[PDB]
RNA sequence: UAUGCCAGCUGGUGGAUUGCUCGGCUCAGGCGCUGAUGAAGGACGUGCCAAGCUGCGAUAAGCUGUGGGGAGCCGCACGGAGGCGAAGAACCACAGAUUUCCGAAUGAGAAUCUCUAACAAUUGCUUCGCGCAAUGAGGAACCCCGAGAACUGAAACAUCUCAGUAUCGGGAGGAACAGAAAACGCAACGUGAUGUCGUUAGUAACCGCGAGUGAACGCGAUACAGCCCAAACCGAAGCCCUCACGGGCAAUGUGGUGUCAGGGCUACCUCUCAUCAGCCGACCGUCUUCACGAAGUCUCUUGGAAUAGAGCGUGAUACAGGGUGACAACCCCGUACUGAAGACCAGUACGCUGUGCGGUAGUGCCAGAGUAGCGGGGGUUGGAUAUCCCUCGCGAAUAACGCAGGCAUCGACUGCGAAGGCUAAACACAACCUGAGACCGAUAGUGAACAAGUAGUGUGAACGAACGCUGCAAAGUACCCUCAGAAGGGAGGCGAAAUAGAGCAUGAAAUCAGUUGGCGAUCGAGCGACAGGGCAUACAAGGUCCCUUGACGAAUGA
RNA sequence: UGUAUGGCAAGUCUAACCGGAGUAUCCGGGGAGGCACAGGGAAACCGACAUGGCCGCAGGGCUUGCCCGAGGGCCGCCGU
């Protein structure tokens, strides 16, 4: 197919052939698997102290005083799982493998399929993104990588009728539950992904919900956040070309 | 519970073709596809060369693999083909998707089931 | 919903009587205990059988059937095309750490082949010579006497 | 760090010299233009305007700056006790804006005017 | 209807629940020795008022200097009195001063004190004098060298296993240990110090051949690095102390040469950039700390309070996190960007100085003994005949010789020189610093979010808790009445709220006081389920229900 | 050792580790090695049906009982 290239003012500047990978059939089950693997592989090993509740010489008196055979020390019950200040029976262990394996071919096919989900304008709108376009992905000229100001990228996206997605992601949710106490207080919608070629867009990164990436290392999570395919993306002409041999 | 959306669609399309048209194979291939993956066909080329004949479509209710030689000018229809199978078949015939075979022949005529 | 997930409230968790899932007595001892007594069933019989030769005197031959060569001749265009000529030592994988390369005679030979290998079977010859061809033994293969 | 526990911890346990950054208030339009800063460390001579509490809108002289509790006493921003005595209601400097400064110190004026440093 | 039963209402009791997190738990990166110059630890002191904690040491919550910092300050701890600070205090960084007694504890003794100069004791050097030095003890674990169980498994049990584990003795470091082949033995025309990681592999091997036990070579990686003696031939050409003088050492050999690409001696060829010694001495990176650092505190409504809703506007290489009277990029700290410093890497790399690499021929000059090896007895190992070690006895050769290549002997072949020695880097741990989290969230998570190893128990070894939350702001309740009264009570005051009033957010159940509805002093006990009556009921969140008659009308059926 | 799902398929998967980077995630590299690709025999050693026959399910075909009949079943034959 064909993809229309845009200059820094939002005007048409030719067009190059949209690569073959964008014609790979959307496979949400494989994409969801690749994201689940990525999200679990960064999870840290935890576990309670191996000796918690075991640091006591508590002994059970046995039969005789009309009491249950529970280990006691100073009249206070200890050690056993049913006792207050006792050990945890089947607690979280550090020795546990919290990582998920994925075959390279199966993971690569998911990257390709997620890249393909970018091409379908109906899927992109179904995922949640707010925009006024027919053609998708938004293809911009290589002169994008040279922008320094963030407010200049705003002007370009307003010219491309694609800014409404950042107005969507400009609303933080204060999460329900104790995640708050651990630093995970806020969360916001995932908006536009900016795929470049040389270095990630310093100019676009601070935009609400925007994620920046590079064509040599853009993954399934960037392409399909939370396993949901069809992210509103914007490539660089050379990024669109480099993302072909993936 | 098949997790692949494409396999789910194919099975639905095989059923629709078995009911609407005169096909008694497409709904029979749908029944084997609904069965567990281990019961599916993993057919090599040396088997299609042994039992297939020309101008009669070969339907595989699974996947075609590339071991052995195929000389016959046959049209093989399957759920999937290995990279080497599709290449070796297209040399002396045609490797057609099962999704296409339904549109080409909804009545399921002149077809041999090979597993 | 899994089996484990449906266990809360069952008391015994599928164990039967609550007097069952205790120690190793329920297993009849620890590990392979009683393999010659109460649990003798389906166990390989006790005893010593045969001998083993030292590992550095043990040779490992790389095998290949005439069928595998013959099925891939047109695809093996990277080799010699004579009046077909193929050196087997360059076809077989894992043929570096192997002692010698042997051609076995299983399958058909629908082509005229000139095979060069360290060893051949009586059936590897009959099938290649009978389909119009030759069998060439290597300098390493000159052990047969 | 990013951790809330560690963030609040470092603020409550900050040494006296680092508590200066906790008593900072925003400067007026004229003052931001004059010194090239957005905010300043509030001093016990400055004039300030209350922007957020119950006393929002009132102006007065800064009578006391307590670094320990990180609060300030402003003139007439008082609470009446049961005996009739008027005691000061402490203010967080974040809810306040500086309208006039006290420049009796040579060092504070020099710090405010230099472009390489901030006060 | 008394005693009383069931449910509820108001108020208690209690402290669950929900929300909150100054604490934990776990992972990761960095860093890493202290001590006779008296440590670590402990005791007792030290404040204006001072019991606990923290600090400090008779100069006693501190003294001095340099740098930073800045108008405030006088720890935890918000009192009173008083004081200090522009003579630049507080506070932070580095450096220095002081630094009681016990403590390895060292003059001697001793439950932290005492008695009449003290390296006690053991050593090396030695002016043979404690003159100069060393050792001792501590440290979370890691590391190295020794001693070495049992429960248990084998469904008993002895070999075996648990296990060279627990525990004990000795010892070093910031890492330890190992280490430049008398190697390997994919047997080769091959590899080439050592650790470690992945694999080889649950393979070979062991084993009441039961249960069980269990390598290696090689390979792929990490990181790389190779050297010094003894002797031959030289023979005082030498070393140590001292400013020097002078002394001490040393022919029982200091020093030169040399170290399997064998060397030495003799004879020549050529030449060095190897090696060893020594000088100089980083970049980058990493960890930590710091400086700087954009943009609203505008309108209306609600509110005790905007950080809420609606409206208008702004930054962003910064929309991580926190604070702020409610949901904050733009109010405050920070955050991106840029830059600074210290520490580690590392006294390493590079560079330099010096030395001199090597080759030919001749020469039986030199080349580590209770050793190699054999035997008796044991332990250990996968080590089987073929592991490693201890013990008793015996015991060789001299490179023209010797050892190894998984049974012994002899020959061949291939490999390699033991009985002297050193050695960076890559790896272990987590005390210490910092960072992180699908961990816990106050009966949890550490025993410990609180006075925590505290209170307390035991002669002692040792054992060992519980206790988090007023409020936006103390505005922490003046005055009056009552009372034996700083009690308590009443009235009153503050605040949005006192049913937020002091172990004071919320405030469950068990349960208690008062009270409402139902039952109740002639009557029977799994306390109910399902039917149907009485009596009782504010709203809301349910709106149906009764009777005449009429339509329909299964099985059944006068 | 089964099973369900998914990728690849006569093959398949990387391990330690290397490079990159948005720096525990992630992208690229790494096939050492494992399992599969032939078995039988203690060992020495030797080394197989890419189909020859008959039934026949599903399915296809035809002129509507007659054919073709994968898988499956019963035999042959082959390696040791
Ligand atoms: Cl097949
Ligand atoms: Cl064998
Ligand atoms: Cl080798
Ligand atoms: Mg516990
Ligand atoms: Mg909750
Ligand atoms: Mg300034
Ligand atoms: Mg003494
Ligand atoms: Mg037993
Ligand atoms: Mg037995
Ligand atoms: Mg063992
Ligand atoms: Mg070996
Ligand atoms: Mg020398
Ligand atoms: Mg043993
Ligand atoms: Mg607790
Ligand atoms: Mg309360
Ligand atoms: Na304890
Ligand atoms: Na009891
Ligand atoms: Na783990
Ligand atoms: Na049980
Ligand atoms: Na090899
Ligand atoms: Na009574
Ligand atoms: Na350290
Ligand atoms: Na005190
Ligand atoms: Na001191
Ligand atoms: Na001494
Ligand atoms: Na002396
Ligand atoms: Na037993
Ligand atoms: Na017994
Ligand atoms: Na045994
Ligand atoms: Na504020
Ligand atoms: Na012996
Ligand atoms: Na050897
Ligand atoms: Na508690
Ligand atoms: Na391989
Ligand atoms: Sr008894
Ligand atoms: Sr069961
Ligand atoms: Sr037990
Ligand atoms: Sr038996
Ligand atoms: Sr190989
Ligand atoms: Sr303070
Ligand atoms: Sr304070
Ligand atoms: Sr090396
Ligand atoms: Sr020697
Ligand atoms: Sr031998
Ligand atoms: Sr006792
Ligand atoms: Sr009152
Ligand atoms: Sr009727
Ligand atoms: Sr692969």
């Amino acid at each position: 197919m064909q993809a229309t290239i845009y200059d820094l003012d939002g005007n048409t500047d030719g067009e190059v052939d949209l690569p073959d990978v964008f014609e790979t059939p959307v496979r949400s089950d494989l994409i969801g698997k690749a994201v689940r693997a990525a999200q679990a592989n960064r999870k840290q090993d935890y576990g309670s102290d191996e000796y918690a509740g075991l640091r006591t010489p508590a002994e059970s008196f046995g039969s005789g005083r009309g009491q249950a055979h529970v280990p006691k020390q100073d009249g206070r019950a200890r050690r056993v799982p049913q006792a207050v200040k006792g050990r945890s029976a089947h607690p979280p262990k550090t020795e546990k493998d919290r990582s998920l394996d994925l075959n390279d071919k199966e993971r690569q096919l998911a990257v390709r399929s997620a890249l393909a989900a970018t091409a379908d304008a109906d899927l992109v709108a179904d995922r949640g993104h707010e925009f006024d376009r027919d053609e998708v992905p938004v293809v911009v000229s290589d002169d994008f990588e040279d922008l320094v100001k963030t407010q200049e990228v705003v002007s370009l996206l307003e010219a491309l009728d694609v800014h409404a997605d950042i107005d969507r992601a400009d609303e933080t949710k204060i999460k329900a539950g104790q995640g708050s106490a651990r630093g995970r207080k806020y969360r916001r919608p995932a908006s536009i992904l900016f795929v470049t070629s040389d270095e990630p867009s310093t100019a676009a990164r601070n935009l609400a919900g925007a994620d920046v990436a590079t064509a040599s290392e853009v993954n399934t999570e960037d392409l399909a956040p939370g396993g949901a395919p069809g992210r509103l993306t914007v490539f660089t002409e050379s990024a669109l070309a480099e993302v072909a041999e993936r | 519970s098949k997790t692949n959306p494409r396999l789910s669609s194919l099975i639905a399309d095989l059923k629709s073709a078995a009911r609407s048209s005169g096909g008694a194979v497409w709904g029979d291939v749908a029944e084997r596809l609904e069965k567990p993956r281990r019961t599916h066909a993993e057919v090599n080329l040396g088997r299609i060369e042994r039992y297939a004949q020309e101008d009669e479509t070969v339907v595989v209710p699974g996947k075609v693999l590339g071991s052995g030689v195929l000389q016959k000018d046959v049209t093989v229809a399957a759920v999937d083909f290995s990279g080497t199978a599709e290449t070796k078949i297209d040399q002396v015939g045609e490797a057609v998707s099962l999704e296409q075979a339904i549109e080409n022949n909804p009545e399921g005529s002149h077809v041999r089931v090979i597993r | 919903t899994s089996k484990k997930k449906r266990q809360r409230g069952s008391r015994t968790h599928g164990g039967g009587s609550h007097k069952n899932r205790r120690g190793a007595g329920h297993r009849g001892g620890r590990g392979d205990a009683g393999r010659d007594k109460h649990e003798f069933h389906n166990h390989e019989p006790l005893g010593k059988s045969g001998f083993k030769r030292p590992q550095k005197v043990q040779e490992e031959a790389a095998t290949i059937d005439v069928r595998e060569i013959d099925e891939n001749v047109t695809l093996l265009a990277a080799d010699d095309v004579a009046e077909f000529r193929v050196d087997v030592r360059d076809v077989v994988e894992e043929a570096d750490d192997a002692d010698y390369v042997k051609v076995l005679g299983a399958g058909q030979v629908r082509h005229e082949l000139t095979l060069i290998a360290d060893d051949f079977s009586e059936g590897a010859r009959e099938k290649v010579e009978g389909a119009g061809g030759s069998v060439e033994l290597t300098d390493l293969g000159e052990e047969r006497q | 760090s990013k951790q809330p526990d560690k963030q609040r911890k470092s603020q409550r346990r900050a040494p006296l010299h680092e508590r200066h950054k906790q008593v900072r208030a925003t400067l007026s339009a004229d003052l931001r233009e004059e010194y090239g800063q957005r905010n300043v460390r509030v001093n016990a001579g400055d004039t300030v305007e209350v922007l957020r509490g119950d006393f929002a809108g009132e102006e007065g002289e800064v009578i006391n700056v307590d670094l320990d509790k990180a609060v300030i006493h402003v003139e007439d921003v008082t609470l009446e006790k049961t005996d009739g005595e008027e005691v000061p209601r402490p203010l967080d400097t974040s809810n306040v804006r500086v309208t006039d400064l006290d420049l009796e110190d040579e060092k504070r004026e020099a710090r405010l005017e230099s472009e390489d440093d901030s006060a």
